[PDB]
């Protein structure tokens, strides 16, 4: 009865050896600037529970982006917080630099560094081989950072990576589904994008880590070198485990299944059918063959695994034959 | 404005 444990084979215990005030997030105290310090330039994005601009530090003539919150739960307020005061000077983590409010409203908002962002829909198209390499390595970068301080990002994807391409310059963003790992943790698999979800959220194992943002790593560099967007389109959560089945094929998704005695829904009964792992060259075409390598696909190979503790660290993947020819 | 910010 009940799935076997599991725990993250890298940095398990960094909150265990930690003291309270690192990731105990609801009795953390938020030191608040001046809201009048900033003016509002643009509309960036308006979620349900964020409205973010672009805006001006009118000390010292800087841009800087504005993110309003607004959660369902105010507990998130500090939790985005503290996550981003935990990671602060990491490699390409987003800086915080300051935290203000209405004195009116009281409605909350963070102000980070500004990053001149391209559109994904529109730089993806223009990056050679070489600069997915360098982008992957940067991401891999705070990925390492992140983990390293007790930290799973939870949302990585296109949306959450901020390229200002004229500097060679990557920023990972949006730490408002970041989460402490803590071993035995059960978590809310209702976490990522339908597309970046891994196998362990879709068949409802809470008992995940950092190996999560792996997988969604996974899922944006394969639509990136295949030019396929996204790469597992699924039409609902039991749909999206099924386009992953069609490529890893089935045999193995019942060896991950059973490995960690996970009841399948009964939803899947009836879609899931009965798939051959795919070969990655299978995926190779005109259009997207500059930016495809034996290496590129070994190293997506090494990502995409239903089993959570077989993938790729983020140290691992950054040890991999794909980036030798990336700087450090 | 929006929020007690100024444009
Ligand atoms: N520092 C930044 N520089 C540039 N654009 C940003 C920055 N932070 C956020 N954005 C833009 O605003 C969007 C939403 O910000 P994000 O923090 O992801 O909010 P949400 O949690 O609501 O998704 C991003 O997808 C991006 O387009
Ligand atoms: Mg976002
Ligand atoms: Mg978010
Ligand atoms: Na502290």
């Amino acid at each position: 009865s009940g799935p076997v444990p599991s725990r993250a084979r890298v940095y398990t215990d960094v909150n265990t050896h930690r003291p309270r005030e690192y990731w105990d997030y609801e009795s953390h105290v938020v030191e608040w600037g001046n809201q009048d310090d900033y003016q509002l330039v643009r509309k960036l994005g308006r979620g349900k529970y964020s409205e973010v601009f672009e805006a001006i530090n009118i000390t010292n003539n800087e841009k800087v982006v504005v993110k309003i919150l607004k959660p369902v739960k105010k507990k998130k307020i500090k939790r985005e917080i503290k996550i981003l005061e935990n990671l602060r000077g990491g490699p390409n983590i987003i800086t915080l630099a300051d935290i203000v409010k209405d004195p009116v409203s009281r409605t909350p908002a963070l102000v980070f560094e500004h990053v001149n962002n391209t559109d994904f829909k529109q730089l993806y198209q223009t990056l050679t081989d070489y600069d997915i390499r360098f982008y992957m390595y940067e991401i891999l970068k705070a990925l390492d950072y992140c983990h390293s301080m007790g930290i799973m990002h939870r949302d990585v994807k296109p949306h959450n990576v901020m390229i200002d391409h004229e500097h060679r310059k990557l920023r990972l963003i949006d730490w408002g589904l970041a989460e402490f790992y803590h071993p035995g943790q059960e978590y809310n698999v209702r976490v990522a994008s339908r597309y970046f979800k891994g196998p362990e959220l879709l068949v409802d194992y809470q008992m995940y880590d950092y190996s999560l943002d792996m997988w969604s790593l996974g899922c944006m560099l394969a639509s990136m070198i295949f030019r396929k967007e996204p790469f597992f389109h699924g039409h609902d959560n039991y749909d999206q485990l099924v386009r992953i089945a069609k490529v890893l094929g089935t045999e193995d998704l019942y060896d991950y299944i059973d490995k960690y005695n996970i009841e399948l829904d009964p939803r899947f009964n009836d879609i899931l059918g009965r798939h051959s792992r795919k070969r990655w060259e299978r995926f190779v075409h005109s259009e997207n063959q500059h930016l495809v390598s034996p290496e590129a696909l070994d190293f997506l190979d090494k990502l995409l695994r239903y089993d959570h503790q077989s993938r790729l660290t983020a140290r691992e993947a950054m040890e991999h034959p794909y980036f030798y020819t990336v700087v450090k | 404005a929006l929020y007690g910010f100024k444009w």
